[PDB]
């Protein structure tokens, strides 16, 4: 359910005709959300634009995978591609949206989601090339790791990238980042301003309009 | 004379070879190219890839069979061997944003001395990098990688040795191919020439030096 | 929709504006929007390009016409009166070597800074230039080159807007597609969607904004 | 007589399967005497490996030429492609050969040939690249301008690149330049050593090898 939450609200962000890019995990869940009014491009790392959902069985290719080697089909209007020029479209400001998952974010709206020194070492893969390069980051994350939260004054984990996000997700809370702090705009129908404030350790500004959702 | 046998991999692939292998989490990968480096127990190779796909598949068996030196790599998560083997310090990994790999592996193939990229900066990626600023904003100056030989993997080769490539498999492949000093590609078909129009090939023949199956 | 009456050409290209212009001496160029601009004399113009093509043909007939204030080329040998307005001083003129053109563009098309080359170095390129030292090796640091609009010439697009080009006549087309704010290309016929394969298409309709005839 | 003695010469140069790239006019007569057993495949700038002769009347297609907007033709396993990957593959070292024109060449090598100061200015073109990038270089001149030697000491004209060329074909000499200066390799039959030496400027080393031939 937190995460079905996250990726409904994150769903509502997406706008008709974009290219789109959604890390593995949690962000792939924002494919099952969208609504049946909007039509989106994905986009893959591994070199594809115009992916669809998994295939039926018997219909998998073994050379037409999402970014975690697992297969997916292609829609009419695919294109497919080496790994420079999916950077170039990551790295030179043709991806619209990319979703990623998150570690923590700060108050400058920095992310940091690819390494936990001494206990998860896996590389940063793209994730380095889609924050500093897509025109609009979305973070998509529950809003606390057991009860530490995870949204901070100052990133402790290493960052992804120094460029300020656009926009946070969680279970219990949309905020924006600004030039003047993190913009908590809107809150869960199922949790409390109180709660939410309680589980944040960065300061936040509060909206006047500050609205219910997810 | 591009298409032997692929016992030909042992005069071609030297004991501490430096190696660009084509792939994405092994697809797209010369999967009968590294069976026969295993096989001949080829090592202290300094491998240059995406990541080290997974312990049972692709590159990933170079590393379970402990062949690789150093690794460059954007990514090592799906393969917990390669990670056991960094740290007990047996395996040097150099993790690279994927698109600066993408770019240093091109700029080796075009002949350029290096490229300016945004990404990374201010991140461990900025360490040792000459930081070069223009119009206020500040890049990495990251640099061109080589290689002995390249390992790639395609779907048809025409008689000539000209490359098509299939969907998601194409990723790092045709990029290697220019960049190392020997090609070698292990495709699925032979194609007669005039089956590859000129607007679709993606890497031409003259560039392999030899092919396998 | 992308396709557009060629009648908008003077809505979407501005006095003053700085374009890439796709083609190699007129060859892959978008004829009839040149005789759109031409005809609205649209004027003032900066022109990013491989050439001015020929008096009679391409980018020739925007200087035939005193329509541009500045091009950014490598060669105009073949068009006397680019070389005329040059000598006059009323065109300014930024020769740039080819391959550093393509380079260039292609840096702000996929996100660098910049990029090193040892072409031009020692020779009067090398002026106002940085010169980065790699390994021993001198290079020239040079810069991306951005516009405002990109005219681009493509074979066939599909519903999508996903392009394919023909031959020789791709050269510079889908460079400038990634690298300017605004993307218009003209296109030799329209296709359904299906008639372009993912494997064949090279500049996907995603960065195409508008396409004529 | 002397451009057939050239190209002639320079067409005997070129090894079985190689990558050659002809520049406009002297060197583009190299094509036509390429021995019978010699298979190379021709690139062109503007975007294409494996170039052939003009197309027979009514067979021409606009959008295939030659780097001078000649209609052209494309052999079995062309491959056409845009200009950065064209300039990766003479800049990058996947280029054989060029042979290029010549306005001066000098005693270190070095090439003037894209421009002549108050006269002539056509832009540079590929020529700083080709000559930059070639695996091996070969000047395709006459051995003088109305009497001036072209082999001059060090270049007074603008120079295509400090690259050394790796020969010189005039209709007098085959000269390779090298660590110590230009070596004289060959002479004409229809000439003499002191013609040859009398029209060159520059310095030239005599090998003890010296043949006859172009
Ligand atoms: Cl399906
Ligand atoms: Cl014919
Ligand atoms: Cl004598
Ligand atoms: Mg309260
Ligand atoms: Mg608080
Ligand atoms: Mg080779």
């Amino acid at each position: 359910n937190p995460k079905e939450k996250i990726a409904i609200r994150v769903a509502q962000e997406l706008k008709k005709g974009q290219l789109v890019n959604l890390g593995i995990g949690l962000p792939t869940l924002v494919a099952n959300y969208i609504p049946k009014d909007i039509h989106v491009f994905f986009q893959s790392d591994n070199g594809i634009i115009g992916m669809g959902p998994a295939p039926k069985e018997g219909y998998e290719n073994s050379d037409l995978t999402n970014a975690g080697a697992s297969y997916i089909t292609a829609l009419p209007g695919a294109m497919t591609f080496d790994s420079a020029f999916s950077f170039g479209i990551i790295r030179g400001g043709h991806l619209d949206v990319t979703v990623l998952g998150g570690l923590q974010v700060d108050e400058e709206g920095h992310l940091a989601n690819w390494m936990i020194p001494g206990k998860m070492i896996p590389g940063m893969g793209g994730a380095m090339d889609l924050v500093t390069g897509a025109k609009k980051v979305i973070v998509a994350m529950t809003h606390t790791a057991k009860g530490t939260p995870k949204i901070v004054k100052k990133c402790t984990l290493p960052l992804t990238s120094i460029r300020k996000v656009d926009l946070i997700v969680t279970e219990l809370a949309v905020i924006e980042p600004t030039d003047e702090g993190l913009l908590l705009k809107e809150i869960s129908k199922e949790t409390t301003l109180d709660e939410v404030l309680k589980l944040t350790e960065a300061k936040l500004i509060i909206a006047d309009d500050l609205k219910i959702f997810a | 004379m591009k298409v032997v046998d692929i016992s030909k991999i042992n005069e071609l692939v030297k004991e501490g070879a430096t190696l660009m292998i084509g792939g994405f989490l092994g697809v797209g990968t010369p999967e009968n190219i590294i069976d026969e480096i295993i096989r001949h127990n080829i090592s202290n190779l300094t491998v240059i890839a995406n990541d080290t796909a997974f312990e049972d598949r692709g590159i990933g068996k170079l590393v379970k069979n402990k062949l690789c030196k150093k690794v460059i790599v954007s990514h090592i998560g799906t393969n917990p061997e390669t990670q056991r083997q960094m740290i007990e310090g047996t395996l040097e990994v150099e993790l690279v944003p994927q698109g600066t790999l993408a770019e240093r592996i091109r700029a080796a193939g075009v002949g350029l001395g290096g490229i300016l990229t945004p990404t990374g900066v201010g991140t461990v990626v900025e360490k040792d990098k000459k930081v070069i600023e223009v119009e206020g904003k500040k890049y990495l100056l990251e640099l061109p990688i080589h290689a002995d030989v390249a390992l790639i993997k395609a779907k048809k080769a025409d008689y000539l040795g000209n490359l098509v490539y299939n969907l998601t498999a194409e990723n790092f492949n045709p990029i290697m191919a220019l960049a190392a000093k020997t090609v070698i590609a292990e495709v699925e078909e032979i194609v007669p020439t005039g089956t590859l129009s000129p607007n679709e090939i993606k890497t031409p023949g003259i560039i392999v030096d030899y092919i396998v199956t």
